[PDB]
RNA sequence: UUAGUGACGCGCAUGAAUGGAUUAAUGAGAUUACCACUGUCCCUAUCUACUAUCUAGCGAACCCACAGCUAAGGGAACGGGC
RNA sequence: AGGUUAGCAGCCUCUGGUCCAUAGAACAAUGUAGAUAAGGGAAGUCGGCAAAUUGGAUCCGUAACUUCGGGAUAAGGAUUGGCUCUGAGGAUCUCAGAACUGAAGCGGACAAAGGUAAUCCGA
RNA sequence: GAGUAGGAGGGCGUGAUCGUUGCCUAGAAGUAUUGGGCGUGAGCCUAUAUGGAGCAGCGAUUAGUGCAGAUCUUGGUGGUAGUAGCAAAUAUUCAAAUGAGAACUUUGAAGACCGAAGUGGAGAAGGGUUCCAUGAGAACAGCAAUUGUUCAUGGGUUACUCGAUCCUAAGACAUAGGUUAACUCCUUGCAAUACAAGAAGACAUUCGUUUUCGUUGUCAAAAGGGAAUGAGGUUAAUAUUCCUCA
RNA sequence: ACGUGCAAAUCGUUCGUCAAAUUUGAGUGUAGGGGCGAAAGACUAAUCGAACCAUCUAGUAGCUGGUUCCCUCCGAAGUUUC
RNA sequence: CACGGGAGACCGAUAGCGAACAAGUACUGCGAAGGAAAGAUGAAAAGAACUUUGAAAAGAGGGCUAAAAGACUUGAAACCGU
């Protein structure tokens, strides 16, 4: 809703930044397998927690 | 109904943020967190109890920043006020 | 070529319900490219965006 | 994604190789499409495949009988019944047309090419879900199709 | 009219706040008539929409020793198998 | 918000919103939902289950029983449109009369109780 | 010369260890075989194909050593089957445009619905970027899609007067005192199961000096109490907040 | 009606009540042999004639089920006593 | 138990700690607590130049390389097509 503490605005801030797709460019390193990122997530299908 | 139709009812949440722990274990009507007990002013675990958990939470659990290097110093004496000093001898 | 957007602007700059607006059928792409609320009332100053008249409700009867 | 195709033809200066794989039509009906295309003449297949598209001609089902339709058209058959698989039809169809300019520069005759071995085979299926009555969740699937023909020229004398 | 009601009561086993007897209002509370009513019935017909049908597209699940025409016979005293 | 109305009901509308629910064609049985059946009228069925009847307003008329409050819309009987006139109630919109006119219809949709007499419980 | 329960004697096949004899980029293991054979049988040898780095025999040592089952474990697959099915919430239709493609996108033209107890305009809880713009392959939006609550990239949330923050409530928790092996637990607004706990002023302006009055805490309301703002204009997305004016 | 739902309690008609022992938001008091109950052993997060989580815990099972390669040979008991 | 050392008639990706890997992670639960799946292209990216047909995916030609081994070693069975 409209209300929130600081803290959660930072910690909604934070999980916004995290949700971001892995850098197209950090697939072509020589040393890493990861080609996405696995931990992005979707709003509708998962929640966080904030109380 | 104490189903689905139930489940619409809940909008209320019992817990908030533990400023010591950071989950969602904070009791608003008890005063308390469920999983370290904020107030309480000592971890709340109890190890033989249940096993897994000072895997989860626990040290070494966390990043440690002052204990590892803990580690390495110990072996080193623990130097206070020394400075490391060249093999070449320069003065 | 969608021209929702025009259209929500047009409701705004009007002051009107979205359903009394008229966009010309001929002159479409023109409107496209409006992109901003200005380029929205020179369109309306211009003739190609209008306002419907209200729907009649007589109370004669 | 390197085609194998497990029949080879005889002449492959005179031959024509088409292959699609990972195709999201339907297994059985691009099946029997294709298993009614066997044996024709390119410019055949072309026509009646149109022809199907065109509802004026039917596609026999062979070995997928599960309560079929009866249609007049299947009399060109010997088969009470068929179908309109109208998506198969046009992939099948395209792939045809790969075969023809596939011809182009082998700089073969069209008149005189023959279809023998299509090849459509099961792919992996894609996989999504279906919400059942009782909180149960069962599997909603496709199954996607390879499918692979080559044309022989033949004369006729 | 093994139904309803009113009576009688050698009450298997009625009975007094382990309450007895009454009782207006009252009831999605048990029962019986009757009046109106009707497709509940005699006795079944017809009409509309959505389905089932057929088609394009999409596309599960239960279940599954092996399987699937019977008659008798015998058999773990009703076989699909002998 | 307007019209009808006792009405924030239902039905129809203006403002604002929306046509999103996979589609086409056929039109069998069986089904889901919706209706209507000549003559009889619960004979159907454990049972009137379901359906049907009733329904507004105005005027009549209204029992036993009773804790005198009630029962009570008891039960029952009529009327209801349109049109053309007439009279009465008020300030510095209600009510009543008469006449004419229709397939004797007129709460024309919407809305809207079926009754009666007993027995048992529980106030 | 039968044999379930059962027992005995021999043998087959699998890891690893100490020995012994060897084989392999001139192709080991593994794998497929309607190639050729060996054992009554566990099983074996060979051939061909594939494979591309390790293997094998013999004597002993040791064992997580042999599977058809246990509604056995985990994983992978069938038939059913292109079947059941995609039918609540009255509805759509025409032309143009865009696109490889339009019943399902955008404009216009018609026909209907929610009918101010809304399918309208805004909030609280809950959600957290789902908002705005541009773009778009797959996947998802149980038909479809040129469209999106989806994907990618960038951008959006301005306050003396709105609310939180202050106040008190139902309540609650410290402090003090007491109880417990200890943890814990008991009291506290009519404030104490406590009590040598405070506030103010002035000069001083620090202290100090000095004076006055005094028993002692805090948290709990985004509907309660509660100092003061309005109209007009602006953005793609904010505005009783920004701009203008009052 | 649906009953492999739209739904782990829904949908259509119908019905009880509708200015109080009415409905309702938040906040706050009550916790497991304990609460809380106009009392149905009802309710206590799809869990209740004793919640849920972990542990003692591979709890014990005179009972059900399975119990993995070859050949050769010998080959039973359902009776006695407690 | 922590950080170190070394070792083994251990195990060898359904084994071995649950985790060989962004593993006490993803995810679930109001919560206490629960908790997985997931390792091997090649010696070297040399990861497929270019032609052609396609709206696009992609096909057919053509090429790298010892080999396509091409989202990847071997590649069994069940199941499916020819
Ligand atoms: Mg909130
Ligand atoms: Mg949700
Ligand atoms: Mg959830
Ligand atoms: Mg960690
Ligand atoms: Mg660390
Ligand atoms: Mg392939
Ligand atoms: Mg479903
Ligand atoms: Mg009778
Ligand atoms: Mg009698
Ligand atoms: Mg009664
Ligand atoms: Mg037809
Ligand atoms: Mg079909
Ligand atoms: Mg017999
Ligand atoms: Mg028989
Ligand atoms: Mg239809
Ligand atoms: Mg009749
Ligand atoms: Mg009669
Ligand atoms: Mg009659
Ligand atoms: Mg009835
Ligand atoms: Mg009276
Ligand atoms: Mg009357
Ligand atoms: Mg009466
Ligand atoms: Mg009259
Ligand atoms: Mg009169
Ligand atoms: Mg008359
Ligand atoms: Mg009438
Ligand atoms: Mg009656
Ligand atoms: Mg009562
Ligand atoms: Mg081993
Ligand atoms: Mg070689
Ligand atoms: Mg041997
Ligand atoms: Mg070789
Ligand atoms: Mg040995
Ligand atoms: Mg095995
Ligand atoms: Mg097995
Ligand atoms: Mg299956
Ligand atoms: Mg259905
Ligand atoms: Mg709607
Ligand atoms: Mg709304
Ligand atoms: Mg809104
Ligand atoms: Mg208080
Ligand atoms: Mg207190
Ligand atoms: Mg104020
Ligand atoms: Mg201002
Ligand atoms: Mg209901
Ligand atoms: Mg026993
Ligand atoms: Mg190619
Ligand atoms: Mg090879
Ligand atoms: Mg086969
Ligand atoms: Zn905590």
């Amino acid at each position: 809703g409209a209300n929130k503490t600081l803290n959660m605005k930072k910690r909604f801030g934070r999980k916004i930044k995290q949700n971001r797709p892995l850098p197209n460019w950090y697939r072509y390193k020589s040393d890493t397998n990861i080609r996405y990122n696995s931990k992005r997530r979707n709003w509708r299908r998962t929640k966080l927690k904030i109380y | 109904t104490r189903g689905t139709p139930a489940f619409g009812k809940r909008h209320q949440k019992t817990h908030t943020l533990c400023r010591r722990c950071g989950k969602a274990t904070y009791h608003k009507q008890k005063l308390r967190c469920a999983a370290c007990g904020y107030p309480d002013a000592k971890m709340r675990r109890y190890d033989g109890w249940g096993q897994k958990v000072r895997d989860r939470k626990g040290q070494g659990t966390g990043r440690m920043r002052y204990m590892k290097t803990i580690a390495r110093r110990a072996k080193n004496g623990f130097r206070s006020g020394t400075q490391a000093a060249p093999k070449v001898k320069a003065a | 070529v969608s021209l929702r957007l025009q259209k929500r602007l047009a409701a705004s700059v009007l002051k009107c319900g979205q359903k009394r607006l008229w966009l010309d059928p001929n002159e479409s792409s023109e409107i496209s490219m409006a992109n901003s609320r200005a380029s929205i009332r020179k369109l309306i100053k211009d003739g190609l965006v209008m306002k419907r008249s209200t729907v009649i409700h007589s109370r004669s009867r | 994604g390197k085609t194998n195709y497990s029949r080879e033809p005889a002449n492959q200066a005179k031959a024509v190789k088409t292959s699609a794989s990972d195709l999201r039509v339907h297994f059985k009906n691009t099946y029997e499409v294709v298993r009614a295309i066997k044996g024709l003449n390119l410019e055949n297949a072309k026509r009646y495949l149109k022809a199907v598209i065109d509802r004026k001609r039917c596609i026999p089902f062979t070995r997928f009988t599960g309560c079929i339709g009866r249609t007049a058209q299947a009399h060109e058959f010997g088969r009470t019944q068929g179908r309109w698989p109208v998506k198969s039809v046009k992939v099948i169809l395209g792939l045809l047309d790969n075969l023809s300019a596939n011809a182009q520069a082998k700089s073969l005759n069209t008149a005189n090419l023959v279809i023998q071995h299509g090849q459509v085979n099961r792919a992996q299926k894609g996989r999504r879900r279906t919400y059942r009555a009782h909180g149960r969740i069962n599997p909603y699937l496709n199954s996607g199709c390879h499918v692979e023909i080559f044309a022989q020229e033949v004369a006729a004398k």
